[PDB]
């Protein structure tokens, strides 16, 4: 009870063309936030660029990690034949389905359909085993994503490496912080 | 009395669910699509409509091969996160 | 007009109405084929595939 | 009782029209997602095109088994008056008898018709003969049709090489994963 393979198939079929059409609109919005980068360069207004460049990079980190969960998310398909035949949790799908547990609370805001996929997986292997992804106890949720879904604040080197980069194409004159510059 | 009925916070929550439901269409316009083109896959054969274009194109001087699945500040910018 | 005759003056109608069918559907592949042309010397090549 | 030769026979024709049908529907439909392949190894996304093919492998390898059971039931029709004959089944038949009713439960979602040649070989031969198929404790179910829809995940060497042809013919670069090549 509470388990239902269609319900959680339905739902992995929804998180991939949500997810697929968020990174094609946050890659976009990207592209809009970078010029204005350029033009606060151009007012010599650095110290405010260096802000909103935190913004973008967390963006794109987002973008990256949509990515991630996509592949997961169209591997519990692929293999959905073994989750509905098998009751216990096989190990070329551990990875997958605890990092879908741990991402879903993260996530649920923007991929509503996602805590749906893990509640069901949750129902399937048990809310004991769903305590162990949150937490990641269980030591197998994928690293990669963790990361790249961190409250942290950037490195300062990154931030100062995407206004050059930015600067560069845009053909606006900048300096970099010369401290950050050193401390690399 | 309007800028008390509706208040900035309350636009804000609005345009917020506007854009959000319009995602929602898309994701549901798309499966719709998707549908109807795997319930028509029979009508439109891929290959046949590669060679339609190819013999088009041809027709026209235009010189990309259309069997074939026919930015670089992206590409740096990815080169960092990876780099950091 | 017998319940035979009825049946038979139904399926002479639903004949031709596929068989117009037909010809709006090859009049079509020449009014698309034309459309193709437009698109690909305007550099359309999404709407060209369309 | 329960058994109904027109019933069966009936049903064994829709079988086959059906069949025949999503064998077509089925090839087409593979030649657009291996054009989506290429699409994905062009943006050297290979770490997901190797989770797409394995939704091809699949797909192929159902066509494959609905021609064999295609073929089972063109079989019992064309020695259909044995069938109505006897009360005994005959070992000619076997093979096709068994299969048919073992792969139901598996085909059934796609073949609806498919359950009620079960249904009625099972009130023909008894359903203690049905459950035995079911196992296949009968040890006469065709082995061939049995490993083509297994809930098992493709070995990775046959992922690699669907990468490698799928590129080459589509003109893509694609480099295999070297420890799956050295391993075969």
């Amino acid at each position: 009870s509470g388990f239902k393979a269609e319900r959680l198939r339905v739902n992995l079929r929804l998180v991939i063309n949500r997810l697929k059409l968020l990174e094609k609109k946050k890659t976009e919005l990207a592209q809009k936030a970078r010029k204005e980068i350029a033009d606060y360069l151009a007012a010599g207004k650095d110290e405010r660029a260096r802000i909103r460049v935190e913004h973008i990079i967390r963006e794109d980190y987002l973008v990256e990690a949509m990515e991630i969960l996509e592949l997961y998310c169209d591997l519990l398909l692929a293999r959905f034949g073994l989750i509905q035949s098998m009751k216990e949790l096989d190990s070329g799908l551990a990875e997958s389905v605890s990092t879908l547990i741990w991402a879903a609370p993260r996530l649920q805001s923007e991929v509503a359909e996602l805590k749906i996929v893990a509640d069901q997986l949750c129902a399937k292997y048990s809310k004991e085993y769903g305590k162990l992804c949150r937490t990641n106890q269980i030591g197998t949720v994928n690293d990669r994503l963790m990361h790249k879904l961190s409250v942290e604040a950037p490195p300062k080197i990154l931030v100062e490496r995407y206004l050059i980069e930015i600067a560069k194409n845009y053909n606006v004159p900048y300096e970099p912080d010369s401290v950050v510059m050193a401390e690399a | 009395a309007t800028l008390k009925t509706m208040n900035l916070e309350k636009i804000s929550a609005l345009m917020d669910k506007f854009e959000h439901q319009f995602e929602t269409l898309d994701v549901q316009t798309q499966q719709m699509e998707d549908t109807v083109s795997s319930t028509t896959t029979l009508t439109t054969p891929q290959n046949q409509v590669d060679m339609l274009l190819q013999e088009m194109a041809d027709e026209a001087g235009l010189d990309l091969n259309m069997e074939l699945p026919q930015d670089e500040l992206s590409q740096r910018l990815a080169r960092l996160r990876d780099q950091v | 007009m017998s319940n035979m005759e009825k049946h038979l003056f139904n399926l002479k109608f639903a004949a031709k109405e596929l068989s117009r069918s037909a010809k709006k559907c090859d009049k079509e592949e020449k009014a698309e084929k034309a459309k193709i042309k437009k698109a690909i010397q305007k550099g359309n090549m999404e709407v060209a595939r369309i």
